[PDB]
């Protein structure tokens, strides 16, 4: 396994995201190198309307 | 005369493409993707400005910006 | 035709010309462009604005001494009307050169209204023939300062870019020099001259040399016995021209006004320049310039860190920053410059400074709308201009830790508990007039909330004002700071304050509490307008980069629920509207309050003043009668052009609200189909433009409909101050 | 008395203001017979007229020159010169019902999101809950101070900022 | 009704009476047709809460119970038909009627 | 495509009695375009520039002043009667440009021949601030 879990939750670290030092359930991760595999859930939508976002390894942290 | 930039969080969902009426984007094959696809913007000089392209980019942030710029009788959308 | 653009001129359409012409001073985004030579460019366009300023000045000499009645005017200042201007217009009738001949003059005349006879009387001017001399003068200052503008950009005599960054000579002879030698200048002037010629003695460039100041002359200066230059003041009666009641003195600290000119003493004005003088002098020999002893600016900065860290790294990083950023020295300035202005409007309707200007109460009004207005536009120059500085001159990595990195970090604190204090001040000041507006209605004018601003009352207390009787220690002999001062400038100062019928701390009721507290309202919106373009200019969470941009842009599309109107030039844009509406009341509250004064009925005010019926009765809809009859059917009086005018601003106001609520797409699809007839038609279509026709941009109308309104809101309330003030006279 | 006020009792502007306002009454008044109800209406309005008045003269009010009364804010001259029922005392009967509407507004809130459908509960509140907890906040001061002196009031920088 | 201020709008209108003062014309409405009492007004308020009950429940059985088809709406030839001859026709008959029978002689 | 297909100036039109939307003198002076696509019978469709027209079977051709609506007509085309549009640029020097099916494969539709431009490497952000190119051109670039 490369990445974090399935069905686990982890707090975002992308400064531009709406999305940011909040928390959002671990849909799929991808191992085939691809840059921003880890694909997050959230609850709340953004300003557009799209509730999920491909975010990276390292703009993930554990929840709280 | 517009800058039209895409990045790197592209995934190939060809909605920017679908939605531009004017035909400066095109889809490129790339390896950085699951869909092995990524946008171009090779014929900025007949853009416009509408940003319908920003509108469709489903990521967090857009993978696709129209950044403003010098205008010019292509892009004033001048029939005259 | 933009030459120092280059992606304008290859524009087809008419946005070439117009933003050729916005954007013609905006030298760092202009093509080619260096740092040093954006300073020298600068340089050279400063002497500019210093020409335009010594001509129009000499103009006003020149317009008044030739066309006007200054003569008349000193021998019998009260009961004469200043003349500004003659008229020429050959659209007249005979009716209107007889009613505009009302001066002394023989053919049509405009009458004055911003003080300068007052002015130029006081300082020692009694003829035309000295005001010709000096239009003179003016206009070789400024052609010296044209040639300079010039020869300073020449190839020689041309800056480096190390004489621009040297602060700390900069200070130096600007503090001591400009500042202080000025202010000890104008001492010699008030010394030598001015206050001669208000005792009758007549000084000029014949006799300055073999005419004494004073009787002793230099010798008391030299062996220290400094106090015989306030020996003989001018007593209580005393006429302002003549040497009637005269004294000696050439500086004294009697304080308060003189009687017969309610105004300050000349013998005070010229010993508070002189102190000035004095502390500017110290102060510009502080910092090090070329010389072992001296402050340093940077030094200073890095010091006041405080150890706990409750500021972080504290001022550090902060002088490469200033330095280097205009836009931020640019901030500061007008900042102190538009706070000033205010100052210069509160301090002297309360203490007149000039001869007979109390007497003028036309002239008062416009003085201070006149400053007060512009006190509001420079401020809110402050802020658009201090968030240019977090888009293009603010450098994060260099300014890390430090107060202004954090404050930047937790400016989501800022704009919320301001939005609290603008929520808090607006439900409830409303509140109140709308509850005494209704309970006054219901004929139950006792049941009205007013509550009485002891705080206020307090402080006048304790600088003189007995009426309120709290006894406080100004106020009660028995104190030591009525004991001090006692031989100095309380007894001029009491017998002012206590008068009830000048302008210097009067008479507080609950209606001029609501009012302050409404003018809260405005500064703490206002600035939280500004504020929040100025913080939020690098991003948001709508738009994480702003900062790629720019300052001014339309939108970032229709899309996440639509992006009009966000960037920070669209909320300085914002913040005009809410500048003219809290200048507007700051300024109702001084007119009303005044004719009140002068009319001698107080008592309108304060009971009408505390519900808002009172506002459009006895305020607007009353002193509009004379004003409004300016051309009747009937006829015409001198009024009319105030009352054209008075329309013509009612107009320019409505025509923005065109640009304002009507937006481009509508009238784009409009100016396509004219194209389509001026090339179906016949003969027309041989005629081709140079330039394409296309609608006004998008905040080009933000920008225009804003001109047309606020030009409005300016030229209908001149009318109505000047009209209302001088058909009364009263 | 303070600040060049006289109490309303002593005032004769606000004896003069009674005067006229019965007076419009009277004139109205005139015009309708006794017993009818238009007199009945109006001779109530004349009565309530009467208790306005004495009863805020009674109250130690303080009328300016107008004859209209001032009210004090300070609570030092409110407390010295007896005028504190004016400002210094209601201020604590609002503080005490706006903090009420806060207290029970964020437990609904924090209660509904520990559950599934938070959005739900919002535009479809539960009325129980929502009752249980509106006659649970008579001491939400104390809970206050509680949830304060605890440190479960505020969150800690995982909030969402902007740069 | 007598709360706080409020009362002074009951102006002293005459007859006997006080109360906002009306514009909408209906006083000369109910004159120039027949009716000289209250208990007609009375009346006439009471046939259109039952009136308009029925025009409610209509509502309700067109559309929840038995609700027309396209083709009935479609029928416009008719509607004109009966919506003139019916409607406009014998409605300003009635009113003949009535202003011929009852409101020329009052 | 295989290759360009060169521009047939002499094709039918459809029947269109005219209207206002038509061309104007930026057109004979500067460019216009023109737009060609074949139907298999006659048909209705929306013009951009005015009203209803009537298809021919066979070639069709129509002249334009704008890109977009050409390409509105294509949209139109893909999606109501399913065909195959292709457009051109015209020149006032008689010059004739091929763009829109510029690969002869869609853009929407990925192919192997082409390559890309204006692609940064980075994410949105992530980019320097203006203070660093203050007296050049380009934050994003
Ligand atoms: C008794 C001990 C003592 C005390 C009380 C102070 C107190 C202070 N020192 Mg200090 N100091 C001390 C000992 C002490 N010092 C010693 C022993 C040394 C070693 C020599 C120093 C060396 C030192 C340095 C070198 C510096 C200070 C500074 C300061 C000042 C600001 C410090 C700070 O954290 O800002 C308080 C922190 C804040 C974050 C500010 C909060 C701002 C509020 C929230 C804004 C509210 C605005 C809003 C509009 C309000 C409404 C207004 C409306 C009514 C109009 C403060 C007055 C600094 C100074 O001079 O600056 C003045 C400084 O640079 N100190
Ligand atoms: C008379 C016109 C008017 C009024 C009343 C307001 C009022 C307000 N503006 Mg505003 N504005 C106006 C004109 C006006 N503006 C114009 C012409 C412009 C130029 C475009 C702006 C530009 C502008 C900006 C840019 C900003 C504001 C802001 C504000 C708010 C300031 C906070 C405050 O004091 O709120 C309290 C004051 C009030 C007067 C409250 C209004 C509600 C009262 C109590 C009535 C309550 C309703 C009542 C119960 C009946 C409802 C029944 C009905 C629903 C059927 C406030 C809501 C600022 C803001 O929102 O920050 C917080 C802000 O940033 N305005
Ligand atoms: C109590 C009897 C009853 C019941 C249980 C229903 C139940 C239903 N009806 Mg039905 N209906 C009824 C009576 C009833 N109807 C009557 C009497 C009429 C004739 C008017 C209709 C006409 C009708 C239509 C035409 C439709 C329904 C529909 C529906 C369904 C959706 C209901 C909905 O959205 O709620 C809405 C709940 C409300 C409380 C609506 C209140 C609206 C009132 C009238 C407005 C009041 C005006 C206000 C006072 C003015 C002041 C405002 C100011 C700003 C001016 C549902 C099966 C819809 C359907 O089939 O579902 C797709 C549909 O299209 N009904
Ligand atoms: C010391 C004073 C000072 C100085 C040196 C500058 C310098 C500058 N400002 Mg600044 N500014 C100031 C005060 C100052 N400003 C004040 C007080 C305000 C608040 C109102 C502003 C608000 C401001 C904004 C909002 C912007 C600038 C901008 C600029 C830059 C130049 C833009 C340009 O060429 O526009 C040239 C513009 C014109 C020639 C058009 C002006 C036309 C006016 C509005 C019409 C006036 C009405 C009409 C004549 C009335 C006639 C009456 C009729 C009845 C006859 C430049 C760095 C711009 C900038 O830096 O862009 C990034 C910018 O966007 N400034
Ligand atoms: C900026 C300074 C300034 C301003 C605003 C004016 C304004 C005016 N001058 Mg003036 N003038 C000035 C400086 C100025 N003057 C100086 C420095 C001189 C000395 C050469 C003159 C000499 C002058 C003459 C000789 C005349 C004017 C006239 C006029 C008026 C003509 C209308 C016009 O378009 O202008 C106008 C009120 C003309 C007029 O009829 O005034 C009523 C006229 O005959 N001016
Ligand atoms: C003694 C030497 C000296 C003097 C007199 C000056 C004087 C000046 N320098 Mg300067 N300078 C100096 C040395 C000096 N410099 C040195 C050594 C350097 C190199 C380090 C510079 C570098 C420098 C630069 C780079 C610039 C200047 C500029 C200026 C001008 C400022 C604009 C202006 O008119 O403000 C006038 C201000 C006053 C007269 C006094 C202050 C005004 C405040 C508000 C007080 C108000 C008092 C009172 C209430 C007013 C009442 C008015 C009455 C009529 C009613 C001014 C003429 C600027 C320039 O060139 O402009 C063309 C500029 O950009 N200086
Ligand atoms: C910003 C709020 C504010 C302001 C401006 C005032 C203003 C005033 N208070 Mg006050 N006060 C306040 C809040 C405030 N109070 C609060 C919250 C309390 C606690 C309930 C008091 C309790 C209080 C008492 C007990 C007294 C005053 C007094 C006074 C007056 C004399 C100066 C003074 O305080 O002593 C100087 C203060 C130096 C720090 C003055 C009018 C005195 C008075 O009655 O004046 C005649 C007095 O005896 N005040
Ligand atoms: C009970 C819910 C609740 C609570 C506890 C708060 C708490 C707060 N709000 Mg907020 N607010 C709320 C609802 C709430 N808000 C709603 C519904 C709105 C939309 C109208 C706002 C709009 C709002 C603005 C615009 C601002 C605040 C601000 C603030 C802060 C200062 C207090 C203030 O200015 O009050 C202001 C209160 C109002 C303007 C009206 C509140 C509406 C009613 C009175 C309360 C809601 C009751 C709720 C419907 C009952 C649910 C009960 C449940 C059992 C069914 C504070 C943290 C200020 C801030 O930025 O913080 C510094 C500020 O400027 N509030
Ligand atoms: C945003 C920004 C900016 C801007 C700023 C501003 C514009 C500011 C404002 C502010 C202000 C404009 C301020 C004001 C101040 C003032 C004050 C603070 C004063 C006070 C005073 C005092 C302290 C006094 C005292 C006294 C005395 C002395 C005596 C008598 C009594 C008394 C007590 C009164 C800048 C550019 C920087 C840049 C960055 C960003
Ligand atoms: C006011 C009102 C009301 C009431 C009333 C009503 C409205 C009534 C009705 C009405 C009626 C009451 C009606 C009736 C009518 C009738 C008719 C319309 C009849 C006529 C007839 C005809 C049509 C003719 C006949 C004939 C002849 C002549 C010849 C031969 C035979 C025949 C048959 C053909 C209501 C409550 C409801 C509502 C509200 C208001
Ligand atoms: C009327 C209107 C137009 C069209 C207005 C036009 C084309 C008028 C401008 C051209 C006329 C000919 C200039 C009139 C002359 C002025 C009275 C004086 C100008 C002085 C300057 C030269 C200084 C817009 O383009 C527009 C755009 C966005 C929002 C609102 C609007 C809008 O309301």
């Amino acid at each position: 396994e490369i990445g974090p879990k399935r069905g686990s939750l982890v707090k975002v670290l992308r400064p531009e995201s709406y999305w940011y030092n909040q928390v959002g359930k671990v849909v799929s991760v991808d191992q085939s190198g691809i840059r921003y595999p880890v694909v997050v859930r959230f609850e709340n939508q953004n300003y557009a309307g799209v509730s999920t976002n491909n975010y990276a390894l390292d703009e993930i942290e554990e929840v709280k | 005369a517009h800058v039209v930039k895409i990045y790197d969080t592209c995934i190939g969902c060809t909605q920017c493409v679908r939605a531009c009426p004017l035909d400066v984007l095109e889809m490129v094959p790339w390896d950085g993707c699951k869909a092995a696809q990524m946008a171009s913007s090779p014929r900025t000089e007949d853009c416009v400005g509408c940003k319908r392209c920003e509108t469709a980019c489903p990521t967090d942030f857009l993978s696709v910006r129209v950044y403003l710029g010098n205008e010019s009788t292509r892009s004033l959308g001048l029939a005259y | 035709f933009p030459k120092f653009s280059q992606g304008l001129a290859q524009d087809p359409s008419t946005r070439r010309i117009w933003y050729g012409l916005a954007t013609a001073h905006d030298f760092e985004s202009h093509d080619g462009m260096t740092e040093e030579n954006l300073y020298q460019k600068i340089f050279a366009s400063h002497f500019g604005q210093l020409a335009i300023i010594f001509l129009w000045t000499s103009g006003n000499l020149f317009h008044v001494a030739w066309q006007g009645n200054f003569e008349q005017w000193v021998t019998d200042p009260i009961h004469v009307r200043p003349i500004a201007h003659a008229i020429w217009d050959p659209h007249f009738g005979q009716p209107a050169v007889e009613a505009f001949t009302r001066g002394g003059a023989s053919g049509p005349v405009n009458i004055a209204t911003s003080g300068v006879y007052q002015w130029w009387y006081t300082i020692g001017l009694r003829s035309n023939q000295e005001l010709y001399v000096s239009s003179v003068f003016l206009a070789l200052v400024s052609a010296v300062f044209l040639f300079a503008g010039w020869l300073h950009l020449q190839p020689n005599f041309q800056p480096s870019l190390s004489w621009f960054k040297d602060a700390e000579s900069r200070l130096n002879h600007h503090l001591a020099g400009l500042f202080g030698v000025s202010s000890l200048a104008w001492t010699g002037h008030l010394v030598h001259v001015a206050i001669p010629e208000s005792r009758g003695q007549h000084v000029g460039w014949d006799n300055f040399l073999s005419v004494l100041p004073h009787p002793q002359g230099l010798t008391p200066f030299w062996s220290g016995n400094w106090a015989a230059y306030a020996q003989n003041p001018d007593t209580a009666s005393h006429a302002f021209g003549t040497a009637d009641g005269s004294g000696t003195a050439i500086l004294t600290f009697l304080g308060g006004f003189h009687p017969q000119t309610q105004s300050l003493w000349l013998s005070d004005m010229a010993h508070h320049h002189l102190a000035i003088a004095v502390l500017f002098i110290v102060a510009g020999h502080m910092y090090r310039t070329n010389f072992g002893i001296g402050h340093r600016l940077e030094a200073i900065l890095e010091a006041h860190t405080p150890p706990a860290g409750g500021l972080g790294a504290g001022h550090k990083g902060l002088f490469h920053t200033v330095n280097n950023s205009l836009h931020f020295q640019l901030g500061l300035a007008l900042a102190s410059v538009g706070t000033i202005t205010s100052l210069v409007a509160q301090h002297m309707y309360s203490l007149p400074p000039y001869a007979y200007l109390a007497v003028d109460f036309t002239t008062q009004a416009s003085l201070y709308t006149h400053h007060q207005y512009i006190a509001g536009f420079i401020m809110c120059g402050a802020f658009a201009h201090g968030a240019i500085f977090f888009i293009r001159d603010y450098d994060p990595e260099q300014n890390k830790g430090n107060v202004l990195a954090r404050v930047l970090d937790h400016k989501e604190a800022i704009i919320s508990h301001l939005s609290w204090v603008s929520l808090f001040l607006g439900f409830h000041t409303l509140g109140l007039y709308v509850h005494n507006d209704v309970v006054q209605a219901f004929g139950t004018p006792e049941k009205q909330i007013l509550i009485e601003p002891v705080f206020a009352q307090w402080i006048q207390a304790a600088q003189g004002k007995s009426l309120y009787g709290f006894d406080l220690l100004l106020a009660s002999s028995s104190s030591p700071a009525y004991s001090a001062g006692q031989s100095l400038w309380l007894p001029g100062w009491l017998e002012a304050i206590n008068n009830n019928q000048n302008s210097l701390f009067l008479t507080i009721g609950p209606g001029d509490f609501l009012v302050h507290h409404a003018i809260a309202l405005g500064l703490h919106t206002t600035t939280l307008i500004l504020v929040k373009g100025a913080l939020d200019a690098r991003g948001s969470k709508l738009m994480p980069d702003k900062k790629d941009f720019g300052y001014s842009f339309p939108c970032d599309g229709p899309g996440r629920g639509g992006t009009c109107d966000i960037s920070a030039y669209d909320a300085f844009y914002l913040a005009v509207f809410w500048m003219l509406n809290t200048i507007g009341w700051v300024t109702f509250y001084w007119h009303w309050k005044h004719l009140t004064l002068w009319q001698g009925n107080v008592s309108q005010f304060d009971e009408s003043s505390t519900y808002l019926m009172g506002w459009l009765r006895d305020y607007l809809w009353l002193n509009s009668s004379q004003l409004i009859n300016g051309y009747n059917p009937f006829g015409m009086n001198s009024l009319s052009v105030w009352a054209w005018t008075f329309l013509f601003g009612h107009l320019v106001y409505a025509t923005g609200f065109m640009f304002l609520i009507s937006w481009r797409g509508y009238w784009q699809e409009l100016i396509e189909t004219l194209v389509w007839a001026h090339e179906k038609t016949p003969l027309a279509n041989l005629v081709y433009w140079k330039d394409k026709p296309v609608a006004l941009s998008i905040v080009q109308a933000r920008l225009v409909g804003l001109a047309h309104f606020s030009v409005g809101y300016i030229f209908t309330y001149a009318a109505f101050l000047i009209a209302s003030t001088a058909g009364r006279f009263g | 008395d303070i600040a060049g006020l006289t109490p309303c009792s002593e005032s004769k502007a606000y004896n003069k203001l009674e005067r006229k306002e019965l007076k419009v009454l009277d004139k109205r008044l005139k015009q309708y017979e006794p017993g009818s109800a238009p007199y009945l209406a109006l001779q109530a309005t004349k009565e309530r007229t009467e208790n306005r008045f004495k009863t805020y003269a009674k109250q130690g009010l303080l009328c300016g020159n107008d004859g209209l009364p001032h009210l004090i804010s300070d609570p030092g001259l409110a407390l010295r010169f007896n005028h504190a029922g004016e400002v210094f005392i209601p201020t604590f009967g609002f503080l005490y019902v706006a903090g009420y509407i806060g207290h029970v507004g964020r437990q609904y809130i924090i209660l509904s999101k520990e559950d599934a459908k938070p959005t739900d509960k919002e535009i479809i509140l539960d009325v129980p809950l929502a009752l249980k907890l509106a006659f649970q906040g008579w001491a939400w001061p104390l809970a206050s101070i509680q949830e304060l002196r605890n440190g479960s009031l505020l969150e800690k920088d995982e909030n969402i900022t902007v740069s | 009704w007598p709360i706080v201020g409020q009362e002074i709008l009951n102006g002293d209108v005459g007859g006997g009476f006080q109360g906002i003062q009306i514009t909408s014309g209906f006083f000369q409405l109910w004159r120039a047709s027949g009716i000289t009492s209250e208990l007609q007004l009375y009346s006439t308020a009471i046939g259109g809460l039952v009136l308009a009950a029925a025009c409610f429940f209509a509502g309700w059985f067109h559309y929840h119970k038995a609700a027309p088809k396209l083709e009935w709406f479609q029928n416009v030839e008719s509607m004109l038909n009966h919506h003139l001859a019916g409607l406009l026709g014998l409605g300003s008959l009635a009113w003949a009627g009535h202003q011929i029978h009852v409101s020329l002689p009052v | 495509p295989w290759k360009q297909p060169e521009l047939d100036p002499d094709t039918p039109s459809p029947i269109f009695g005219g209207s206002t939307g038509g061309l104007l003198r930026k057109a004979q002076v500067e460019e216009f375009y023109v737009i060609t696509w074949e139907s298999p019978k006659e048909q209705i469709f929306e013009m951009p520039t005015g009203g209803a027209a009537i298809m021919r079977k066979g070639p069709n051709l129509l002249k334009f002043a704008r890109k977009e609506q050409c390409m509105a007509l294509t949209t139109q085309l893909r999606s109501k009667f399913r065909q195959t549009p292709c457009f051109y640029r015209v020149y006032a020097d008689g010059k004739v440009q091929y763009l829109h099916p510029k690969d002869g494969v869609y853009p929407e539709k990925v192919n192997a021949g082409r390559v890309g431009v204006n692609q940064n490497m980075r994410s949105i952000g992530k980019n320097v601030d203006p203070i660093k190119v203050v007296k050049f051109t380009g934050s994003e670039p």
